[PDB]
């Protein structure tokens, strides 16, 4: 699993 | 070029549509086209040209994914010869998503950086410059790769060190950042123990700092340090 | 024109990797290429086809039905003003959907059905050429969607014909022209009371010919047949 | 809610 980055606006 | 002839007012209208049509390809071209009309973007015209590329490249970085791993599947020894196609694709894909790269970057450099005086934009824009930075850097080799990393780093470190001065430690730019950065240690630089770090420091000094916000701003933080703690429990 | 260099094998093997990353646009282009080296294709060549421009053209389909509505909101009576922009958009979109549509009307008819002699596959053809005139005829106005009705029926018809004549009531290819007919019926052709009767003796003569089948085929036929028992469940 | 038509293969 990858890291979470900021989601969409 | 091909948005020359629209209104401003039409081309934000239009990526608007876009958004609600799932067409982020369009999205992002009307955005673009915006952009180029010269004019500094106000803070929902920044959401729009994010969300537009962020959906484009988001799109490309899962089809290079899946091709990249049929890819070193082929490469492993006892697997069958068959031929360039695989590594041909690839490297189409490959180009495009550079090609999208390159355009958000040149947009942030002609002249959305420069012409961004505010702590609010400024710090936006250096985040995306980073983010588009990791993303040449998800596919890039060699030395090409280490240029691509140092660039990416100095655009997160730029915006780090101006929202730390100019920011609130729950302000969800400052925290979406930090959230990238810490990406970017993990993912792209071979630093864990940085990315843990920064993580662990981000979320405290949040934590800290709740009391103060009304009920939306209080949604909107905690969300994003939620996302710290999925990735510091992924990492340890 | 731009696969004109690619080995036909190659645009193949392409397509195929192009499905696995989701990537329907460049599916579609390299099925469009193979077709255009003019040879017959195979059943499995025949899908890729199908999928990647049903991909394409659904993708097309659900953004203009969101443009549509928004369009038909803001010409009610009480809504406010906002200039051409909606009508425009819904119109590129529109104009890009055609597009699609013409095109594979044009590789039918150039020349896969008439090359085509085996009924498996001059019906799959066929039922193809009534698909992409009822998603024309989705958008069409006026006289010119009399005629585009007509053209989606005639194709429909001829397929309805021989797979009546040639394949068992179970074979998927007749099973899904008959739930596609009946779409075109309840649909388009404002015959809801055909579309029913259509889906109800399809549904029947298919589960009275159950007992010949093996259990792959039982899985495939079953499961049209459900999709048969949802429309009228919807209909009635 | 539209009628359903053959999905993909
Ligand atoms: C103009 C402006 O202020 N835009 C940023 C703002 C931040 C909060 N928003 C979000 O959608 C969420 O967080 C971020 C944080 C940073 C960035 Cl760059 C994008 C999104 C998404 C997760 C919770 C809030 C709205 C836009
Ligand atoms: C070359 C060939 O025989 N293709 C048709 C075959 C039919 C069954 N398949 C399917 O994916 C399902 O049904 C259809 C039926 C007709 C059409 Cl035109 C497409 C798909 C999908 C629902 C259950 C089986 C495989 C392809
Ligand atoms: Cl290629
Ligand atoms: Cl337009
Ligand atoms: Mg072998
Ligand atoms: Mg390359
Ligand atoms: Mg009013
Ligand atoms: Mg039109």
């Amino acid at each position: 699993q990858r890291s979470t980055s900021t989601p969409n606006v | 070029g091909a948005m020359g002839s629209m209104e401003r007012a039409s081309l934000i209208q239009k990526a608007k549509l876009a958004e609600q049509a799932e067409r982020y390809e369009d999205m992002a071209a009307f955005m673009k086209g915006a952009v180029e009309k010269g004019e500094e973007l106000s803070c929902e015209e920044r959401n729009l040209l994010s969300v537009a590329y962020k959906n484009v490249v988001g799109g490309q970085r899962a089809a290079w994914r899946v091709l990249s791993s049929i890819e070193q599947k082929s490469n492993e020894e006892g697997s069958e010869e068959k031929g360039p196609e695989v590594r041909e694709y690839r490297e189409k894909v490959e180009t495009e998503l550079q090609g999208v790269c390159d355009t958000v970057l040149g947009l942030l450099d002609s002249h959305l950086i420069k012409e961004a005086g505010d702590a609010e934009s400024r710090v936006f824009y250096l985040k995306m410059k980073g983010d588009y930075y990791r993303y040449l850097a998800e596919v890039a080799t060699g030395d090409d790769k280490k240029r691509i990393i140092d660039s990416a780093r100095s655009a997160y470190q730029e915006a780090m060190d101006i929202s730390k001065k100019e920011m609130p430690p729950t302000n969800p730019i400052r925290l979406g950042l930090a959230l990238n950065f810490s990406v970017f240690h993990y993912e792209i630089a071979n630093s864990p123990e940085e990315a843990i770090s920064l993580a662990k420091t981000t979320f405290d000094e949040a934590m800290a700092d709740l009391h103060t916000l009304s009920e939306d701003s209080y949604k909107d933080s905690t969300l994003i340090m939620q996302l710290l703690r999925d990735n510091l429990t992924l990492w340890t």
